[PDB]
């Protein structure tokens, strides 16, 4: 397929991938109704669909048009191909485990399905929840058990019981442990032989809020490291914190931010380290090959590099941190200005 | 395509009528073995001659805090080295962290050391050195006064103590009425926040505080959150009166007209079309670091507790101890810009209104920083 340039022909997250590989400039086609230079990709998070915006070929030519891609049915892409560009293209295919996750506080739940690549979250509910009146207890009551009902209508509705490995229920108080009680008593009432199935797959965990980056928490339990560890998203968490771990030992010792970075790879700062953030796909074709040079350079000597997906709240997280941090392999005294707002 | 109400040909809040006097918010701390508890206990009972609420010419309601307008520290005369070592500390960190500019701090007990001007120096300083030096508070701002909880130096002058012999200042109480309260806050436009929300026959009830200004029946009152308005029907004030208005200050339980219960959440804060809150994306803050494990980098992710609200932020650093920082660490004042993560939420400045300017920071379960809102965004 890959000459010296050239072209390549190919599950929901391989729509993701193809968001990463896909590059203002490239030109693709496939089935639609009615080859384009891509100009727009639009990625719907929930996630069937991939949108890709003119007309480069044939017409029986500059006018616009909208791919509005397919999952099986295949595609056909197109000069640089970088080597960030190849290790996704190269990923998945060829691919190798699904996770069901409810954070929840009292009002409040986020329906969660994660894998490898990504995090997304399926429902959020958010009710309000009357308090208890020091008399009277009803609304507070007949608040709650409509929450209880909307939860376990949305998870039976969004979660696939065969496919995930481990369903987790996660509360900083009571809730998630009202809640497994609560599914399996209604699942049991109702014939639903999809869940009872499952009930080895669900774990109760705390949790500090029914927020989602609540999600950083949790996968990192010792309650779930079994189950979970082999994964992106746990790999994640664990450098993140290792991240940390080093910046609260010795604050010389861990960076973040562009200018940051690039400066510690002047030096020889960097290790184990590479803390990087898919979120680097620019059309500015001049600030790409910066990021996939370091990545290379960094690959080259024999130092970890992770580029987080910004879907996974880990990733989200990194972006806030601007999209690159690194641990050092010495401690580094400096005084950078970081280009942004 | 909505269509504002609008306003009625009604009343002004004739607070003013029946002579008030203005309300100022205490929060009292101290050890156990401070008279902390006697202090409080000995003023409710001399002003018994003649939650907690004392008046002299001023009225002082006095609360808990582990929004309010200054503060007391009380502790006591023994073998001083250890304590002072309580979290009496942490709670002098956290009303700084908080608006509070404004001390005063009841020596007590000075009779068990025969009132001796020596002891109540020494312990001014040690004192001083905690409140001034390690927390921000000026000289100025933290006002002394010697005093006995078993009947002292808190009402009346009129002991011919021993006390008296050196000491030429203030009692406790006129010490709390040299305090200048904020000006006439049943006049600033309104702010009124939900505590909680739920229906009724014919109204939506929702629950709360007049954090500022005023509210009568038959009124509209506006939420900026979900962009929809109110005709209030009913007012219920402090006690359960057929009070037909409440001012700043005041607990609400009112009922609202032409508007749907999911339209109305606690966290919301109403107000007038006229002067309306403002609900934001981001804010400016100077918050103020506490005991923390890993330091708070910029972009960090924390949880903001304000009134009912709390909500998904991120913290970007602007300046730590005046200057500029890669990391916020224990103990240490910073200018940050804060961003919600969940959309846009109402708040107001700490200046206009404490008690929707005050906010807590925590990041796993841990809490790592208090500050006040100084700029909207």
């Amino acid at each position: 397929i890959e000459k010296n340039s050239g072209w390549i022909t190919m599950e929901p997250e391989d729509m993701w991938h193809l968001y990463n590989i896909l590059q203002v400039g490239d030109q693709l086609k496939a089935s639609t109704v009615r080859r384009i230079l891509v100009e727009n990709m639009d990625f719907d998070t929930k996630a069937a669909q991939l949108h890709i915006k003119r007309t480069t070929e044939y017409h029986p030519m500059g006018s616009y048009h909208t791919l509005d891609l397919e999952l099986h049915r295949n595609f056909t892409l197109y000069n640089e191909w970088d080597a960030f560009a190849l290790d996704r293209v190269d990923a998945a295919c060829n691919p190798s485990a699904e996770i069901g996750a409810v954070v929840l506080d009292e009002g409040l739940a986020n329906i969660c399905l994660i894998t490898d690549y990504m995090t997304i979250l399926r429902q959020r509910i958010d009710q309000v929840i009357p308090r208890k009146r020091r008399g009277d207890s009803s609304a507070y009551q007949k608040g709650l058990d409509k929450f209880y009902d909307s939860v376990f209508q949305s998870i039976n509705s969004e979660f696939d019981f065969d496919k995930l490995k481990v369903v987790i229920l996660a509360s900083p108080g009571f809730v998630a442990r009202g809640l497994y009680d609560y599914i399996f008593s209604m699942a049991v009432k109702l014939d639903l032989k999809q869940i009872v199935k499952s009930k080895n797959k669900f774990v109760i965990l705390h949790s500090s809020t029914g927020h989602i980056h609540s999600l950083n928490e949790i996968l990192k339990d010792p309650a779930v490291e079994s189950k979970l560890a082999d994964t992106k998203y746990v790999q994640e968490i664990r450098v993140l914190n290792k991240f940390y771990d080093v910046m609260n030992e010795d604050d010389r010792k861990a960076w973040y931010g562009p200018n940051h970075v690039l400066k510690a790879f002047e030096l020889g700062a960097i290790g184990e380290l590479l803390i990087s953030d898919s979120l680097f796909r620019s059309s500015d074709i001049a600030t790409r090959k910066k990021w996939v040079s370091l990545v290379e350079g960094v690959k080259e000597i024999n130092c970890p590099v992770y580029i987080f997906s910004s879907l996974h709240e880990s990733g989200k997280q990194l972006d806030l941190l601007s999209g690159i941090a690194a641990i050092l392999t010495y401690p580094v005294d400096e005084e950078d200005i970081s280009e942004d707002e | 395509k909505k269509q504002n109400p609008t306003d009625l040909v009604s009343v002004p809040e004739i607070f003013e009528q029946s002579n008030p006097k203005p309300v100022v918010h205490l929060v009292v701390t101290g050890h156990v073995d401070s008279g902390k508890s006697t202090m409080l206990g000995r003023i409710m009972f001399e002003l018994g001659e003649i939650i907690g609420d004392a008046p002299g010419h001023r009225d002082f309601i006095s609360g808990m805090i582990a929004a309010v307008l200054v503060v007391d520290s009380s502790q006591n005369n023994f073998e001083r080295g250890f304590l002072e070592n309580g979290q009496t500390r942490e709670h002098a960190y956290l009303l700084r962290a908080l608006g509070i500019s404004e001390i005063v701090v009841s020596v007590n007990k000075l009779d068990l050391m025969s009132w001796s001007e020596d002891r109540f120096q020494e312990i001014k300083n040690i004192v001083s050195d905690f409140l001034i030096k390690m927390v921000g508070f000026k000289t100025s701002n933290v006002h002394f006064v010697p005093i006995s909880a078993i009947s002292g130096t808190n009402l009346i002058q009129k002991d011919s103590s021993d006390l008296y012999k050196w000491y030429k200042g203030p009692t406790l109480l006129s010490a709390l009425d040299q305090l200048v309260p904020p000006e006439k806050p049943y006049r600033k436009p309104l702010r009124l926040s939900i505590d909680d929300v739920y229906r009724s026959p014919r109204s939506v009830t929702v629950t709360g505080r007049v954090e500022a200004g005023n509210v009568q029946v038959n009124q509209v009152l506006y939420d900026v959150s979900s962009q929809e308005d109110a005709y209030v029907k009913n007012v219920i004030r402090n006690s359960d009166p057929s009070s037909t208005w409440a001012v700043a200050g005041d607990t609400v339980t009112l009922q609202l007209a032409d508007i749907e219960v999911n339209q109305l959440r606690p966290g919301d804060i109403l107000s007038n079309y006229e002067n309306p809150v403002r609900r934001v994306r981001s804010f400016v803050a100077e918050i103020q670091t506490f005991d923390i494990h890993g330091p708070i980098l910029s972009g960090s992710t924390l949880v903001l507790h304000l009134g009912r609200t709390v909500t998904s932020v991120s913290l970007k650093i602007v300046t730590v101890n005046n200057k500029r920082s890669r990391h916020i660490a224990s103990r240490k004042r910073a200018l940050v810009r804060i961003s919600f993560l969940d959309g846009l939420f109402p708040l107001c400045l700490a200046e206009e209104c404490p008690a929707l300017g005050r906010f807590i920071l925590r990041r796993s379960g841990d809490t790592v920083a208090a500050g006040i809102v100084k700029e909207l965004c």
